[PDB]
DNA sequence: CAACAGCTGGCCCTCGCAGACAGCG
DNA sequence: CGCTGTCTGCGAGGGCCAGCTGTTG
């Protein structure tokens, strides 16, 4: 999540991020319910207050909310104990925010995002861009190994495909932000823009990337002014699932058919319907490719035709159950590397070694009756050294 | 009033 | 025939999209497959037309699928439809239009009906037609001339070669219309069979007969209804309409008795007229207006006994206006098909519930009896309350390690006994019977392997029925099971998978089966599919359990034999484990018991 | 979401007396405190909406239905409309010596119907929790008790809070209102520090007010007085027609004219 | 050379029929 | 000493699965 991302940042970058007022408002908005009040309280105050007082302002009931919000803001480093005054920059910058100091767009965003997904799968008709190709490949969801040949999709790439467009886009931006620092792009500049969007050379490159994903659109030959799309700030289903492992996809887009074809066999193609059968051969292939069963049920669940919505569960339980069993069937044998110790002549010392292995956290399985245990090879030397020491 | 058994009523799959 | 990248039959270059496709619920691919939507406002009208022209392939609760076959179309013209009517309505229903290939295909298989007719009179079979040209074309055919007896033109044909004549007639695109004009047949005396007013036929029952009697004449064909739908009443009603001597061919001695009782219950025919022809006894078949028998008795090939031979002589030398053939799907067997020629019948009505077979001979019913007149939708009847709602399940019983050690190694056909006699499977059956009996449910247990049936019967101390059991003894058990509260669970074998009427049997269990016999599974589930007294439409009145052994060949057969039921919308929930089993005092709780059982199974060989 | 409504009592006579007194507290600061209080509320979340209402001896008018200073653009518009609207109302006004007491029930009546008008408009998906942050700044009017009493019940029926924040005089009638409808009450004695009371006591919404420690409710004296005298009476006599609290036994109550029969 | 039909053998069970043996008069 | 019912083999058949040839790319 967005708040998750801010927490995983250094104090130096955070204070830099708390620049123009719009950022402080953006970070303020995500304060869950309580801390928003606390921010307003100690906003006009220039003198730190005791930590005990904050604790006693929340009734015993719903006390857990008092601590969790406090921990969240401590992570955000909004205030400091100073022994709980807010950051002088945040207080000042926030005070600036607090009285101080269309239909075409959505279609464009949906289409431009789709072509990226088209490229993700082996779709010959997809947008081609060297920067985009290396972006996805370096994003951890694609791999080429040969610049001349088009890249394939990694194990995580297939899972990314099934995720809903909101989470599908957000995960991509989250990966984009992390790699921005590695490639030499300042994280604060891009991160600050995203917040300001919700309402320089680095931005110009960043804006071009955002234009490529379809989140932003200048419409005026790349003018200074841009018009963000709906997805930039941050739909009815079409699949009918039958009890006999049949999917009737009411799809006109080639991408959705490509998605459904990942984990099912396509039988017939009609302009507003495609007949797909969820055969165990396909699903096992989909699971082998990297997909997780929960995603398949979720992917079919979210794109559920309205007719199935009235039924509960919308997906017939046997289909959902059967898909899971197909997943669990593959992993019947849980392979786990380890080192086995037998011929435990020292029965008394076997327990001592057992206790030592447990303390180190290396032991995986043990059998007291047979006086044997298995330890991962990583810790094999440690136990081997312990045995040699005697 | 003679409700269905647990196994038939709700899924028994671990997942 | 264009194939997409995802092995999909691309049909976008073949047909266009209709502008008002939202109202139109039908798809029609050039392959003939027709995908109808069950949630469309106009479903009811489309289904009746579609089921007639195309036999359903799968009918889930949301989107049905049908297939167009020459035999499927030939049924449409017989009932009363015409090529112009079918194609025009099909185009009206089609939301994408009918491809040129299918449009010509429908026309091709509609200019063949009525060209040639088969008429039986005075114990003689004649090939009747009003067009001499088509008759002349048939005479050119060698086998047609071979089977010949050795304006309207008719040439007599020997009875023994009726089958070959009929089979070639279809192959010559000239189906024989074996249509009986009972109302204009005074040669055969009218029987006193009459439908008592207390008997009212349900809408599907009447609709099926409407197709049979669309015109004044009576049509001969196969009428398919779900198990427990009441095919006995429809068969009785057909005899009432014909009012001629009626021959009923059940499947076993149990079938005829239930046929006898149903006639008395649903007809005014006196007990004297009703007669049976079975090895157990006979109610003077020489004098009887309605004869009830079994394929085994009539189809017996070896020399018949004097008692049976006398009846057989009378049966051959008779004229029957209506020959009801219960369990039609067994007709295409090598010998059971001969019973059609042995007996002389004008109109052959076929009643069955599972028009499926693991061979390709099920299509032979088109000419052996006639086109599939009707096929009710199981879910439609299930929601209407005419048949009890069943919560099918598949209890996954893990295989015992001692057994699986032997099963994996052994491959000389001894596996069937090994995973049929699974102690884990036995415990699930033992627990299920105990729990369901405590719920006042009438349990039925099936087992193809008699060895397994006997092993479970004595161990649980429950009655068991199979081949050797005398007709009276097995009949006694059913009566006890039907009425006696003490007998709450019964064990049955392959004998009682068909024609057993147990209306109060809420629960069913299956511990064995004969391979992937979809007919066996759908028939076996039929016993408990009968409507219950205090039945509620959406309360899952009945239940079905198919115990299987995990990681075993029975898994492959379990999926294979569920194909027919799922095609009708039944969902087979998987039960990996059963709760409450551990806290139950069930058998084979010790390795010594399981070890003893395994040795016995190996000994049986 | 929440629909806050700040029914400010901008009484020129009282606020004007402060100007003549040349005290530190002044109306301009009060509107700023309301302004900052208003900005913070919307600032909490996008879905929130607010409204501001003034009061005068004549009539009460709504004060509310790029980023030059750098603040949020939306808040910029609210400040402009409120700043200009209040000045017009204060500067322009007639003179009526007979009527000099501030009116608040009428202003509230404009507030209660606004939520209902706004409650209809809001879509069915989103449930709204409206509130009225009445900020009294002058003594109540005797003749307005009945009119004010009807609006309060309308609020209770529709579940709108009245978080009275009276100052410089404890309004016995207003403190009654906040109790009936579940609203908070607070008599701030440090007028210059008025805003900090608002951000603490009044700013948090109802769904969050419960999970918070706030000043305890003040005792409300539900006094009843006879219509003869207007003196507190513990045992009251009423008739089934007037429903009027009366001083002592009378053969017939004047307001009724009923032919009461002795017994 | 590799790959897919294809009818029959085999197995399981079931049925009708005949023969012998036991209960009854 | 005869007649009828029970039980046990002979012979055949249904349904399905699996196999060694026959045939086609
Ligand atoms: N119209 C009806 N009214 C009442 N009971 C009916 C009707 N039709 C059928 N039944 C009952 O349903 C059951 C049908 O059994 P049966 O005729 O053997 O079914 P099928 O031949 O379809 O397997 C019996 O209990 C019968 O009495
Ligand atoms: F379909 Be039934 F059981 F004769
Ligand atoms: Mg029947
Ligand atoms: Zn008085
Ligand atoms: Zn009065």
């Amino acid at each position: 999540n967005l708040q998750e991302f801010l927490g995983g940042l250094s104090p130096g970058v955070l204070d830099r991020l708390y620049g123009h007022p719009a950022t402080c408002l953006a970070v303020f908005r995500e304060l869950p319910s309580l801390a928003k009040n606390w921010v307003m309280r100690m906003l006009f105050l220039e003198q730190p207050l005791p930590q005990a007082a904050v604790a006693l302002w929340v009734k015993k009931e719903f006390s857990k909310a008092q601590e969790e919000s406090t921990g969240l803001l401590s992570g955000l480093r909004i205030w400091h104990t100073q022994l709980l005054i807010l950051n002088p920059i945040f207080r000042q910058n926030l005070r600036i925010a607090l009285l101080g100091g269309v239909p075409s767009l959505d279609k464009y965003a949906e289409e431009r995002w789709e072509v990226v997904l088209h490229f993700m799968v082996g779709s010959p008709s997809a947008a081609v861009s060297q920067d985009l190709a290396q972006l996805l490949s370096q994003a951890g969801l694609m791999k080429s190994t040969e610049p001349g040949e088009p890249p394939c999709i990694t194990s995580a790439g297939f899972q990314f495909l099934l995720l809903d467009t909101p989470a599908q886009l957000w995960y991509f931006m989250l990966q984009y932000l992390q790699t921005a620092q590695s490639r030499g792009m300042d994280l604060v500049e891009i991160l600050s823009f995203l917040f300001q969007l919700s309402f320089s050379d680095s931005l110009l490159n960043f804006l071009q990337h955002l234009r490529e994903f379809g989140l932003v659109f200048q419409r005026k030959r790349k003018s200074r002014r841009y018009y963000p799309t709906r997805l930039a700030i941050n739909q009815p289903g079409f699949i009918v699932v039958e009890t006999n492992y049949r999917l009737y996809a009411y799809t006109e887009s080639e991408l959705q058919i490509a998605l459904i074809a990942l984990f099912s066999e396509m039988l017939y193609r009609f302009p507003n319907m495609v007949v797909a059968q969820v055969t165990r051969e396909s699903v096992q292939q989909a699971i082998a490719s990297g997909i997780t069963a929960q995603q398949i049920i979720h992917f079919l669940r979210t794109r559920a035709h309205p007719v199935m919505l009235k039924q509960t569960p919308v997906l017939p339980p046997t289909i959902t159950d059967q898909i899971r069993l197909w997943e669990l069937e593959r992993d019947r044998l849980r392979f786990t590397e380890g080192v086995l110790y037998n011929q435990f002549l020292s029965q008394v010392d076997f327990e001592l070694l057992l206790a030592h292995a447990r303390e180190l956290g290396v032991l995986v399985f043990e059998n007291s009756a047979k006086r044997l245990m298995v330890v991962t090879p990583a810790g094999h030397s440690d136990v081997k050294r312990f045995w040699k020491r005697q | 009033a003679k409700e269905r058994p647990i196994w038939l009523r709700e899924s028994t799959v671990q997942g | 025939t264009k194939v997409d990248e995802y092995g999909a039959k691309d049909y976008r270059l073949q047909m266009p999209l209709k502008d008002d496709h939202t109202s139109r619920p039908l798809w029609v691919a050039p392959d003939g497959h027709i995908f109808l939507e069950a949630f469309s406002p106009v479903y009811k009208y489309a289904q009746d037309f579609l089921v007639a022209i195309a036999e359903p392939v799968c009918r889930p609760t949301h989107v049905h699928e049908y297939k167009l076959t020459a035999y499927s179309l030939y049924a449409a013209v017989s009932v009363g439809l015409q090529t112009s009517d079918i194609t025009e309505y099909l185009r009206k229903l089609s939301k994408t239009g009918v491809p040129d290939g299918i449009m010509q295909f429908i026309k091709l298989c509609t200019v063949s009906y009525g060209k040639v007719k088969l008429v039986l009179k005075h114990n003689r079979y004649f090939v009747e037609s009003c067009h001499p040209d088509v008759i002349q074309h048939l005479l050119q055919d060698p086998v047609i001339r071979e089977c010949r007896l050795r304006q309207t033109v008719s040439f007599e044909v020997k009875q023994e070669m009726i089958e070959e004549l009929q089979k070639r007639c279809i192959h010559l695109e000239y189906p024989l219309l074996a249509e009986y004009d009972f109302r204009n047949d005074s040669v055969n005396p009218d029987i006193n069979i009459d439908l008592k007013p207390t008997a009212v036929l349900r809408p599907y029952q009447e609709k099926s007969l409407r197709k049979m009697f669309g015109n004044g004449r009576a049509r001969s064909g196969v009428i398919v209804l779900p198990c427990g739908a009441g095919k006995s009443l429809v068969g009785v009603t057909a005899a009432c309409t014909v009012r001629k001597r009626c021959l009923v061919l059940g499947n076993s001695a149990v079938s005829v008795e239930q046929w006898k009782a149903q006639f008395k219950m649903w007809s005014t025919i006196d007990d004297s007229q009703i007669c049976r022809f079975t090895s157990d006894a006979k109610d003077k078949p020489i004098g009887c207006s309605v004869a009830i028998s079994t394929y085994s008795m009539l189809g017996h090939t070896t020399k018949r006994s004097w008692e049976a031979e006398r009846v057989m002589e009378w049966l051959k030398t008779q004229e029957w206006g209506l020959m009801i053939l219960d369990e039609v799907h067994t007709i295409p067997a090598k010998m059971f098909r001969r019973v059609l020629t042995i007996v002389q019948a004008h109109c052959k009505l076929g009643l069955t519930a599972t028009l499926v077979r693991e061979d390709d001979k099920i299509v032979d019913l088109n000419f052996l009896i006639g086109p599939k007149l009707y096929e009710a939708n199981w879910m439609e009847l299930q929601n209407n309350g005419y048949i009890a709602k069943v919560q099918c399940a598949e209890v996954w019983c893990p295989m015992s390690p001692e057994f699986y050690r032997e099963y994996v190694a052994i491959k000389t056909k001894k596996r069937i006994l090994l995973y049929t006699m699974n102690p884990n499977k036995f415990r699930a059956c033992q627990f299920l019977i105990k729990f369901h009996e405590r719920r006042n449910d009438k349990i039925i247990v099936f087992a193809d392997n008699v060895f397994a049936l006997k092993e479970y019967a004595i161990r649980l101390n429950k009655p068991y029925i199979y081949g050797p059991t005398s007709q009276g003894e097995r009949m006694q058990i059913l009566q006890n099971f039907k009425h006696n509260p003490k007998i709450n669970t019964i064990f049955i074998s392959k004998v009682g998978d068909t024609s057993f009427d147990l209306p109060e049997a809420n629960v069913l269990i299956q511990i064995s089966s004969h391979g992937g016999s979809r007919r066996q599974e759908a028939q076996r589930l039929g016993r408990v599919l009968r409507a219950k007294k205090g039945m509620v439409a959406e309360e899952y009145n009945a239940f079905f359990y198919s115990l299987v052994s995990q990681d075993t060949q029975e898994m492959a057969y379990s999926t294979k034999r569920q194909r027919f039921l799922v095609d009708q919308g039944y969902s087979f929930k998987v039960i990996t484990k059963l709760a409450g089993m551990e806290e139950e005092d069930l058998a084979f709780s010790t390795k010594e018991e399981q070890q003893q059982l395994l040795q016995k199974v190996l000994a049986a060989t | 979401l929440n629909l806050l409504v700040i029914v400010v009592d901008a009484n020129p006579i009282w606020w004007g007396k402060q100007a003549l007194k040349e005290s530190q507290f002044t109306l301009s600061k009060c509107i700023d405190a309301v302004m900052v209080l208003g900005n913070s509320h919307l600032f909490m979340n996008r879905s929130n909406k607010l409204a501001v209402i003034a009061s005068h001896i004549q009539e009460s008018r709504f004060l509310y239905p790029g980023s030059k200073d750098g603040k949020y653009e939306l808040l910029t518009s609210a400040n402009e409309v409120i700043v200009e609207e209040i000045k017009d109302l204060m500067t322009k006004s007639d003179i009526k010596g007979q009527h000099t007491e501030t009116l608040l029930a009428g202003s509230l009546a404009k507030a209660l119907c606004y939520i209902h008008r706004m409650n209809k408009e809001v879509k069915d998906n989103q449930e709204m929790k409206s509130r009225i942050l009445v900020i009294k700044a002058a003594e109540d009017s005797a003749l307005q008790y009945m009119n004010f009493m009807n609006v309060i019940f309308a609020a209770q029926k529709q579940n709108i809070l009245i978080d009275a924040c009276v100052l410089d005089s404890d309004s016995g009638l207003l403190q009654q209102a906040c109790d009936i409808t579940g609203g908070l009450y607070l008599k701030v004695p440090q007028m210059p520090s008025l805003l900090q009371y608002l951000l603490w006591v009044f700013l948090p919404d109802q769904d969050q007010r419960s999970q918070l420690i706030l000043p305890p409710p003040v005792h409300v004296d539900y006094r009843a007085a006879c219509f003869c005298h207007r003196n507190l009476i513990e045992i009251g006599y009423v008739c089934s027609v007037c429903l009027s609290i009366f001083c002592n036994f009378s053969p017939i109550c004047t307001t009724c004219e009923t032919a009461f029969k002795i017994s």
